[PDB]
């Protein structure tokens, strides 16, 4: 049981209770301080500091103060522009440094002593790309928040020039609230190929707006680009049959997984969860699996190098430290099954390039897995199910829909008597009589309706438009 | 939505329910006629005193010198910025105002005179 | 101590200064732009630099004068896409079809 202990960085609240990372991070301590599988002849203890969102210099402070007391390994804080100022110091110290966003790494930065478990978004950007094109589009409209998305993108904007793709580019504006004009704007164009990309509550934020204007329906089919997408509230969406994909690093079907989850879901809900934003209750982020994921990383490196110790270095002490450049190698010739799976780094940049992802997309039921990925492989699909006709196609009854007429003859009247009736009851003719059997066939819920323009409709010379119901059509 | 502003030196021009927010998919026409010889001058009173960054369509308040659809287009306005105030001598000043199937804003306000 | 200082041009080398002048006071004058994250509340920097958001719309006033219906953007590393955003987002409006290499 020697002594050793980790640096833990958490730009947090600065109030209230903890964030979902720190705690996900202390259950690997509890977790490797039982099973002594690993690390039986050493107990790792852990110091953690908490800073203010988004102060390099305010970091900066407590890595040194970290570094003083000593440590193996900082995991570093989750956005960026601290992660540069906590990677060079660690870089030029000599400790090494695991970081779990993604960053945008400067052009050629010489930094050694990082590796990231965020999945690279140029493999991501890479897979989005094999699944539009396995969807067999032509027309798909990217949508981001943040500048950094085209970074983010970069490999899939690129690609036009490849593929035959025709894409647009747009941005959800500052305030997140509002997407109103932008998702009218969209369905103007008529976009039925939407690609998002927004950490996974803001996607719930834009869902209900895109709920509101009616766009969720049969005809649009977004992908989203984030990970974290089954904490999605799935329920008002699922029966309007839309055609959502996401990706999926976090495996979930090892048992192992279900009961690690399973018991975070017990010490998760400890801390009040959201019940407006339509978000599930207690379901574990992928930011904090990462977190997880680390520590066992960390420690099958540790437990192979019983020789490390951990001396006291000093920030004004630039002196390097006596193990950072075997155990930092030791530590990127890791393998590991955690939540998130295989757990490898590219030997060239410390960075991460290989995984292995389930592709994911919305059928009836819920979210449930069609498919694999893996850069190494293609994309492989398993949704070969075969569905002979229900009698009733279509329906018992669901999607209620509107239909659309126009006043003739023989064929369409108003309901001819004294007391004024509404609703699709106060007409009647033959093509209601069309109609009225394929309700009774197929179980529609339709409401009837006039065509204001009140034409057959037809090609428009002046603009290339059209009038009566073709132009509503 | 209707309101005869017909045979006045001057009188009140105004979107309906104006210090609402519009009524949705509303399709109004508004006619202002001068007499013989006579000066239109529009007095247009904006609510809301903001730059937009954008200009759109699905709410476009257009003039026309003539009847509608028929005279040349003089100028097309949206958003919330007031536009100028217009002088023309072609004495019939004719203005349409539409509405998309929803996004209601602050309305407008205006004020016809004749000279 | 000093008056102010004008700070260097890497950008992961100027975020820190950044940061640090703010922290204290001292006003920090930058020549090189940078991506500033859209998250940070600093108010200690003023940077000379002509910002990008701002000529990006005179070269699409350019390209647009010169009636092009066909344009392809040659970018050196990755910041160049920030640096042009506020062009690639033109095909959502006007009639650009471009190509990115
Ligand atoms: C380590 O990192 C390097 C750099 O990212 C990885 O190299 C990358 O490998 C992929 C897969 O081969 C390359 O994608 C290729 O792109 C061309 C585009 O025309 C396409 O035709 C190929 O089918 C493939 O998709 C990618 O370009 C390449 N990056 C470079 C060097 O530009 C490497 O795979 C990573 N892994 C390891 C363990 O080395
Ligand atoms: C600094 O302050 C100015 C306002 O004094 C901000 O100006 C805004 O800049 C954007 C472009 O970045 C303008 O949008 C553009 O408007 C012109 C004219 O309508 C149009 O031709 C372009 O296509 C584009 O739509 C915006 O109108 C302008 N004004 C507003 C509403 O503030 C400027 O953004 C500020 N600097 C930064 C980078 O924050
Ligand atoms: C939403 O998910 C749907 C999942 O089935 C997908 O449905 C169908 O996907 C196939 C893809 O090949 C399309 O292809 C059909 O039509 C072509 C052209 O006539 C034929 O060559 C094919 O053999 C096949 O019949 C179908 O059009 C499409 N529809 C169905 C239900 O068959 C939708 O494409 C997805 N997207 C949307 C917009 O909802
Ligand atoms: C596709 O995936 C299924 C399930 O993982 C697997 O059994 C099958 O062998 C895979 N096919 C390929 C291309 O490897
Ligand atoms: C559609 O069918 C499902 C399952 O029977 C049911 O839960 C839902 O309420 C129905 N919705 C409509 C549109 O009738």
């Amino acid at each position: 049981t020697h002594v050793l202990r980790f640096g833990g960085i958490f730009e947090y609240v600065e109030s209230g209770p903890m964030g979902a990372e720190e705690l996900a991070f202390r259950f690997a301590v509890n977790t490797i301080n039982r099973n002594r599988t690993l690390l039986p002849n050493t107990t790792l203890t852990y110091d953690t500091q908490k800073i203010n969102l988004y102060d390099s210099f305010e970091a900066s402070k407590k890595a040194c103060d970290q570094l003083s007391l000593g440590v193996a390994a900082i995991l570093g804080p989750s956005h960026s522009s601290s992660a540069n100022a906590v990677q060079s110091i660690c870089n030029a110290l000599g400790v090494p440094h695991i970081q779990t966003r993604w960053k945008h790494q400067v052009s050629d930065n010489k930094d050694s002593f990082y590796v990231s478990l965020y999945p690279d978004f140029s493999s991501l950007s890479r897979a989005i790309l094999d699944l539009v094109q396995f969807f067999k589009w032509k027309t798909v409209t990217v949508v981001y928040d943040d500048s950094t998305g085209l970074i983010r993108l970069q490999e899939l904007i690129k690609a036009p020039s490849r593929y035959n793709l025709r894409l647009k580019i747009r941005q959800l504006p500052a305030d997140t609230k509002d997407a109103k004009p932008l998702l009218k704007e969209m369905k103007r164009g008529k976009e039925f190929h939407v690609i998002f990309d927004c950490s996974h509550e803001m996607a719930a934020g834009i869902l209900k707006q895109a709920l509101a204007m009616g766009m969720m329906t049969e005809y649009y089919h977004y992908i989203f680009t984030t990970l974290d997408l089954f904490a999605l509230d799935v329920e008002p969406y699922r029966y309007s049959g839309v055609n959502m994909t996401g990706f999926r690093i976090l495996n979930t079907e090892n048992t192992q997984v279900s009961s690690i989850i399973e018991k975070w879901s017990m010490e998760r809900l400890q801390a009040p969860p959201k019940p407006d934003s339509g978000l599930l209750d207690g379901f574990m982020t992928t930011d904090a699996a990462l977190m997880y994921d680390a520590v066992h990383v960390v420690s099958v490196a540790v437990q192979q190098f019983p020789q490390m110790t951990v001396s006291s270095l000093q920030c004004n002490r630039h002196k390097p430290w006596r193990f950072g450049t075997r155990f930092m190698s030791l530590i990127k010739e890791a393998h590991w099954e955690g939540l998130t799976g295989r757990i490898t780094f590219n030997k060239t940049n410390g960075l991460r390039t290989d995984f292995d992802l389930d592709v994911i997309s919305l059928k009836e039921e819920g979210l449930e897995k069609i498919g694999t990925w893996d850069p190494a492989s293609g994309l492989n699909m398993t949704e070969s199910q075969k569905g002979k006709p229900a009698n009733i196609t279509d329906s018992l009854s669901n999607r209620s829909l509107i239909v659309t007429t126009i006043l003739e003859e023989p064929y369409v009247l108003f309901k001819k008597s004294d007391k004024p009736l509404y609703g699709n009851d106060r007409f009647e003719g033959y093509c209601i009589d069309l109609l009225r059997e394929l309700s009774t066939i197929l179980g529609f819920t339709y409401e009837i309706r006039l065509v204001e323009d009140g034409k057959y409709g037809a090609q428009d010379d002046v603009n290339g438009q059209w009038n009566g119901m073709v132009r509503e059509l | 939505c209707g309101i005869w502003v017909r045979t006045s030196n001057g009188g009140h021009f105004a979107s309906p329910n104006y210090p609402d927010s519009y009524p949705p998919n509303k399709e109004c026409i508004y006619i202002l006629e001068a007499a013989p010889r006579q000066r239109i001058e529009l007095t247009f009173d904006e609510r809301y005193y903001i730059e937009p960054s954008f200009e759109c369509r699905f709410d476009h308040l257009e003039v026309r010198d003539g009847p509608f659809g028929f005279s040349p287009l003089i100028d097309r306005y949206c958003g919330m910025k007031s536009p100028a105030l217009i002088r023309s001598t072609g004495r019939f000043m004719w203005i349409k105002f539409s509405s998309d199937e929803e996004l209601e804003g602050l309305g407008f306000r205006a004020k016809y005179s004749f000279i």
